[PDB]
């Protein structure tokens, strides 16, 4: 039975949790994960968090929360270990927990509710580890995307936004960033202090400025929609901010974005009128600059997209410049 | 002005 199968696992790992936890109680030696089989039984669990129907037996054994406590107590123990056991456990739950997540508003909650393990989660974003990077990342785009008010807060709360905008400047796999950025992506959205904190990030906008132009030899635009729609959600902040409006300029931000009306993905487009808007608004700088670019024959023939925000971003920057 | 994406992939 996949009931039964599930559930020992779950027992399994519970039981190592509560021999941690007793451990932690003390202030009589440390338990060890490898000592338990513990990571073929996450190995498992992961696994088998791919295939719905034992997606919905974990989610009847509160198999999320004790996923989520088992990568919280593993990394409290050790710390921002190199070792090659406990970093392949917490991907494995992480890329349990993604699974769990996606999708699901009650896990979504429930993991967001465990303060100590979003803590936990915020904290391995600074892991040598890539690949851990990209897991942790994955639980937080998921955790980030249509969230409800309370989770939204605990998100903010536990420093997700500056852990993850540190993180893209540092990381050196495409596919890590690509994760790295989606999160943020998600974030920015959320609220003026999220997009306050990633604008204070030293370096962070030039780095925003570049993806733009991101040479993709992976042959996608993963990397440009998520850093232009980054660039444009923090837009609004920026436009209300000289010294950010500056930095915009000396990288060539709308001269790029305008080369970004003509791409055929919409979402870059959509990014682009959206940052266009704002940068646009209350600034004869820019709509000077915009101006002589030629931004208005560019910007005429978008209104009519089918696309809200095409649409609609393209008319509002139009205005912009006509008013 | 809104959000990315969710998914799957470990």
């Amino acid at each position: 039975r996949r009931e039964i199968r599930v559930l020992h696992l779950l027992e399994q790992i519970r039981a190592y949790c509560e021999t941690c936890w007793e451990w932690q109680e003390a202030h009589n030696p440390m338990p060890a994960p490898v000592e338990h089989q513990i990571c073929p039984a996450v190995c498992v669990l992961m696994k088998l968090s791919f295939d719905e129907e034992h997606r919905h037996a974990m989610n009847e054994l509160g198999g999320l929360q004790a996923i989520a406590e088992l990568l919280q107590v593993d990394c409290e123990m050790y710390g921002l270990t190199n070792d090659h056991y406990s970093i392949t456990l917490r991907r494995y739950a992480g890329m349990a927990l993604t699974n769990l997540t996606f999708g699901d508003v009650a896990n979504k909650a429930t993991l967001c509710s465990m303060k100590g393990c979003m803590r936990a989660l915020v904290a391995q974003l600074k892991s040598e580890s890539e690949d851990l990077q990209q897991v942790i990342a994955s639980v937080l785009r998921n955790l980030s995307w249509r969230a409800d008010v309370n989770s939204k807060k605990t998100l903010r709360e536990v420093g997700s936004v500056k852990a993850l905008m540190e993180c893209a400047l540092e990381v050196k796999k495409e596919s890590t960033l690509k994760s790295v950025l989606s999160a943020l992506w998600n974030l920015s959205a959320h609220c003026t202090e999220n997009k306050a904190d990633i604008c204070a990030v030293d370096g962070a906008l030039a780095f925003l400025v570049g993806t733009l132009t991101y040479r993709s030899q992976t042959n996608t635009l993963a990397i440009i929609e998520s850093g232009g729609g980054i660039l444009r959600n923090v837009s609004s902040l920026i436009a209300t901010n000289e010294d950010h409006r500056q930095i915009l300029r000396e990288n060539n931000c709308l001269q790029t974005l305008l080369q970004h009306l003509k791409s055929h993905s919409l979402t870059i487009v959509s990014n682009a009128c959206g940052t266009l808007w704002n940068l646009s608004a209350r600034n004869p700088k820019d709509q000077e600059a915009l101006w002589d670019m030629g931004a208005v024959s560019m910007l005429k023939n978008l209104i009519h997209s089918k696309h809200k925000m095409i649409a609609m971003g393209s008319a509002a920057a139009l205005r912009n410049l006509m008013a | 002005s809104y959000e990315g994406y969710e998914g799957y992939y470990s």
